[PDB]
């Protein structure tokens, strides 16, 4: 009841191939460490290695696709749809406040959806901010992810 | 936990991409 299509599976990679930016079918470290700085963030090496570890599921040092893969179905068959945009909100809600910035949404949007203009970007976070008070709360990030 | 959940994040965000192009055109 929980089968992979084509199309998920090409979905998924690309949302490993967001992080494997030099395609060599591998994330390092290093490589998750260029996402999470880009959004602001400044994982230790040590953190960075603990992520690489949880998902390294043959302990080489790198997430492969087959790794990723796994992780991801997974985390799919177990959650909700209510649940993961909850958990979602919390990942890109650093400070725990209950909002994300228009700016600091935008930014994200920017660097992970790498193909995206800044029209659509624009257009993305006009929709996401109902009252435009310039930032991105729960519900209204519940509201544009269930749209 | 969490480490999954910052990829799985990241997928979520990419279809929410997919789904607001859709919705723009169709
Ligand atoms: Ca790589
Ligand atoms: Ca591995
Ligand atoms: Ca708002
Ligand atoms: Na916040
Ligand atoms: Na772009």
């Amino acid at each position: 009841a929980d089968q992979l299509t084509e199309e998920q599976i090409a979905e998924f990679k690309e949302a490993f191939s967001l992080f494997d930016k030099d395609g060599d079918g591998t994330i390092t470290t290093k490589e998750l460490g260029t996402v999470m700085r880009s959004l602001g963030q400044n994982p230790t090496e040590a953190e960075l290695q603990d992520m690489i570890n949880e998902v390294d599921a043959d302990g080489n040092g790198t997430i492969d696709f087959p790794e990723f893969l796994t992780m991801m179905a997974r985390k799919m068959k177990d959650t909700d749809s209510e649940e993961e945009i909850r958990e979602a909100f919390r990942v890109f809600d650093k400070d725990g406040s209950g909002y994300i910035s228009a700016a600091e949404l935008r930014h994200v949007m920017t660097n992970l959806g790498e193909k995206l203009t800044d029209e659509e970007v624009d257009e993305m976070i006009r929709e996401a901010d109902i009252d435009g008070d310039g930032q991105v709360n729960y519900e209204e990030f519940v509201q544009m992810m269930t749209a | 936990e969490v480490t999954v959940g910052k990829f799985y994040a990241t997928f979520l965000i990419q279809e929410y991409f997919r789904k607001f192009k859709k919705r723009k055109e169709q």
